[PDB]
């Protein structure tokens, strides 16, 4: 199924929603497009005007709070859309970045309608709609150089990991005496920027991260229990041909979708060894 | 800025992707070596004819245990329920003529003697019984139609055998019409005949029938008859108890498994998958959710079955489930659009 | 020509001779001591009392079993034939608690089988099991639920063959179980005569003619087994006077030698025998429920003759009247005392 | 029951029918008379007469040939009349004797109508009754003086009667085919004068009993017990009875003496456990 020329501008994200039939596009002609795919047709629903730049990434919201989409941009803002009545219309706006936010992402749907995001200048901010709509966030510096992205650990305590341009990658995790998500771990490992990060829904005991890097190497975090520590492993001992961008988990399986620069996506399992190899 | 693929995964197990020229969107369905929409599941549980998959899981069963179960739903296939459980619940000088003088010598006869003939037939017991003379004392009841003289004697003969001899205490059961004693105490062994009494005194009270067919099940299995407490239990129409015993030896199972070469995930996989189509092979034949564990790992194999993309097989697993509980509620929308 | 009474005797006990005027002829019926005409006997036929006459003859009597005997008759005028053969026939809940306790099993391929049968609600295999094996009271506590009959008697016939020869107790319960009294009539304990007479009575309520059967049969056994006073008990409430006809016509000629004895002459010894055998006799014979027997005719017409000797014409008319009319003996007596008397 | 002065003339015979309802007397008056008897009364009919001689005695038949009644007169005769249609006849006269006939018995019916005659001629006749009349006489001597008495045996050949003698001698007479007629057997001595009465017992008892009664006065009971057996003698007395004896008597049964004197007087005798005789 494909649906070919969907933007003029090169197209930065494409998200299916949690029925995976609503696709969701966005790219640098600083518009979103919505899409409706069958078996291999496809029909335009609309495009979302408003972002003054490129428009980075999108994450569509859990069902049960609305038909919602959430995005950010090179122009240090994100903007959340609904589709109420047949129509998609810019509800709320969080901008409180001084640099690109380059990544959006909807919690657990748990802890309710909350949004993780991460900008280049550096901080990240968790942000949730009030009673009557307004937004009073919580913005942590952390990361130097800054933040390429941020995802949200499974619910049990609430974690996240971000991962920066600063090489690292980092656990967050919520704190009383603090009231603010504070840092847990920061594991090193790569040589260059980081540019994705994704922690794995698997609901086994051992926990998954999968960070990728301007490096041209995919790293595998796991954590056994509380007790362990986060054991790096290279998804394979040969670097890789081209910068790794982004990282994805199936929702069962645990299988790992890597997108590589010499556009080509490959995919991994693991296996006895607890060593990764080709799905 | 950069151009990439920027993948990501979606429900139903498809991938989402952006083309090359970068500026198309490309979602697909991958082949993940190792996983398989459940086709024979699929077409069985329409067709209802399950002898493949039957004949799938016997030619790659595990622990010898495992063989049995699927052995006997391999014979309950061809032979049918009611046939099997015949098959389960069945088994492998008069004359005298007097000669010469003879006398009443004692007291005793003397005394038994008279009251027969002066048609006391009552009396003659009584004298009968309060001497050691039972024998006889049944003897003379065998020849009246006075129950309650007719069954004096009985109580009377139980009174002191009933507890020296196995068929004594038998027959005082069979006698008062009752089963309690046997299905309780008699040898697990001889279970097929315990079997009997309840289906010989219960033949018109189905309730009861299957109370007490239970009340043996449960006993065999927790004394060493598994496959059996089984069958008596298919008899029962209580999927209930069979459903329980096969979620307590779940865990045990999936080690055997984990043991066997496999990822953590593909012995879960297996699993819960093996222990699906064995409980839904055996629901087709008995007479049968509100058990938790079941609901939970229920929903436990749709999830790995619309990840499959088989949303129709998943839907089946959907329905069986009691549109009462949300978790079930919920997937059922979702799949709908998922599919729809 | 001289003169002379020329006497002569004649029938009826007259003897005639002329008178002393010689012109004239008498006709008397002269005293022969010991030779009276029987007036007890008589009155006693004619009132149906023989109160008189059983005392007269209870007052000198012979030997014993001749006073047992006027005895017996003495008690069956007082109390009556009826309530005589009352008095003479006449004999002079438990534990129950049963508990199953404990684990137990079935041992052995019988304890095994039989069971298999019950459940299997097949009562009648169980039953034959139980017996080809010596399992006696299992089979019969059994049968004892059933209400089969050709099963429930299977279990008896059983009991009967191997315990009946073994206890007499068993025995008297074949006969009962069976109907029947033969056995007991013709080998149980003459002792036990009470209970067989009984026995008889309960088995033949409506049989009269049967039971008279059996009586009689126990009557015989007592007798030829030392049981004299009882035979006639049995015989009397069977109604045979034949039979103690015939025990008193045998022991009639010891009792005539023992009067002989007594100093008695032939005449004296022959006459006494007769009469007390036939008071005896017309006694009994009035308290049963009844004359074909020869040598019993023969006596009757012997016990005439003496009679019409005392004169005595109407007496001997009634006896003549109690022999078949069919002997042209009693025929031919009938005509002469008829004629003489009438 | 007297039937006072039957007869005018001294009487010489009282006899009965065999049922005591019927009498008859024989005279000297050469008249018989016939009688009934009930109670005490006494109703005369008929008075058979064609007796030239005084009677002496008479001796009723057996009913079994009807009403008979012979009778034997000095006249040398004796006489029997049948009563056909209650009138007295005479049937026929037999006399064969030349002199005084003084008994005449008839034989037990058994053996048939026969009548036995003993007259003072010495003989003794035999004669039975055939048909049309004519009867077949049987004479045979049996005392020296003459006869007196005749009486006869019970039923058993084998037919007897003893003879009273006018010499003194009793005797026992015995049928016989081959001698055509009774021949003698005893000869029992034992009076010292004639032989007045002698009558025979119908006692079937074990041993025979047989009655001599003579003008020697006194009588002789003759005992015998089977052929062999010889007739034991036996003094009914061993004293004289003051007048003669004329008849001797037996009872039908129980065997009493009926011993009619000449003193006037009648006797019963019977025989006591021991064997001898006493009254009664």
């Amino acid at each position: 199924v494909v649906i070919a020329n969907a933007h003029n501008e090169l197209i930065h994200d494409a998200v299916l929603d949690y029925y995976g039939k609503r696709l969701a596009t966005c790219s640098s002609d600083k518009t979103i497009k919505i899409f409706e795919v069958e078996g291999e047709t496809h029909k335009l629903i609309d495009t979302l005007t408003g972002h003054e730049g490129p428009v980075w990434r999108v994450d569509w919201a859990h069902p049960k709070f609305g038909t919602i989409l959430a995005s950010c941009s090179y122009d240090g803002k994100v903007l959340i859309w609904k589709e109420e009545n047949g129509r998609w219309s810019q509800i709320a706006v969080h901008a409180v970045h001084s640099a690109s936010v380059n990544s959006v992402q909807w919690a657990p749907h748990e802890y309710g309608p909350l949004l993780l995001v991460a900008s280049s200048d550096g901080k990240v901010s968790v942000v949730e709609f009030k009673e009557n709509g307004t937004t009073s966030p919580i913005i942590i510096d952390a990361h130097a150089i800054g933040v390429n992205s941020a995802s949200w650990a499974p619910a049990t305590s609430r974690k996240f990991v971000t991962g920066g341009a600063d090489n690292l990658v980092k656990i967050w995790k919520y704190n009383s005496d603090a009231q603010t998500y504070v840092l847990e771990s920061t594991l090193e490992g790569h040589s260059d920027w980081v540019r994705d990060v994704a922690w794995s829904p698997t609901v086994l005991l051992r926990s998954y991260l999968a960070s990728v890097s301007q490096d041209r190497t995919c790293i595998i975090w796991t954590q056994d229990n509380e007790q362990g520590p986060w054991k790096k492993t290279l998804l394979k001992e040969e670097k890789f041909p081209d910068v790794l961008w982004r990282a994805s988990w199936s929702l069962s399986g645990n299988v790992l979708a890597l997108s590589g620069g010499d556009n080509k996506v490959t995919l991994w399992k693991e296996n006895l060894e607890g060593k990764w190899e080709p799905a | 800025g950069e151009p990439s693929p920027a993948a990501h995964w979606a429900f139903g197990g498809k991938l989402v992707q952006i083309t090359p020229d970068g500026k198309g969107v490309s979602i697909t369905n991958p082949k993940i070596s190792g996983l398989e929409s459940n086709t024979t599941l699929s077409e069985a549980l329409k067709t209802k004819d399950f002898k493949p998959l039957i004949n799938q899981r016997l030619v790659k069963v595990i622990d010898d245990v495992n063989e049995e179960d699927w052995n006997l739903l391999e014979k309950l296939s061809m032979d049918g329920t009611e046939e099997f459980l015949k098959e389960a619940l069945a088994f492998d000088e008069t004359n005298f003529q007097p000669e010469g003088d003879f006398s009443l010598s004692g007291n005793i006869e003397q005394t038994i003697s008279k009251n027969l003939v002066s048609g006391n037939i009552k009396s003659a017991v009584k004298n009968s019984l309060e001497n050691d003379l039972l024998m006889e004392a049944m003897v003379i009841a065998l020849d009246s139609n006075n129950e309650r003289l007719k069954e004096s004697v009985k109580n009377a003969y139980f009174a002191k055998y009933g507890s020296k001899s196995s068929l004594s205490r038998i027959l005082y059961s069979i006698s008062k019409r009752e089963v309690d004693d046997l299905v309780e105490n008699l040898d697990v062994s001889q279970w097929k005949f315990i079997s009997k009494a309840i289906q010989n005194l219960y033949p018109n009270d189905i309730a009861q029938r299957n109370e007490m067919l239970i009340k043996l099940g449960d006993r065999l299995k927790e004394n060493g008859h598994r496959q059996d407490s089984l069958t008596l239990y298919l008899a029962a129409g209580s999927l209930d108890k069979v459903a329980s015993i096969w979620l307590s030896e779940f865990p045990d199972l999936e080690d055997k498994l984990k043991k066997d070469n496999k990822t953590i995930y593909e012995a879960h996989s297996e699993c819960l998958t093996e222990f699906i189509e064995r409980f839904t092979v055996f629901s087709n034949f008995i007479n049968g959710i509100n058990n938790e564990q079941l609901i939970a790992k229920f929903l436990e194999f749709i999830n790995l079955t619309t990840s499959t993309g088989n949303f129709e097989l998943a839907t089946e697993f959907l329905n069986s489930l009691p549109s009462d509980n949300e978790e079930v509620k919920t997937e059922k929308a979702r799949v709908l659009i998922a599919s729809g």
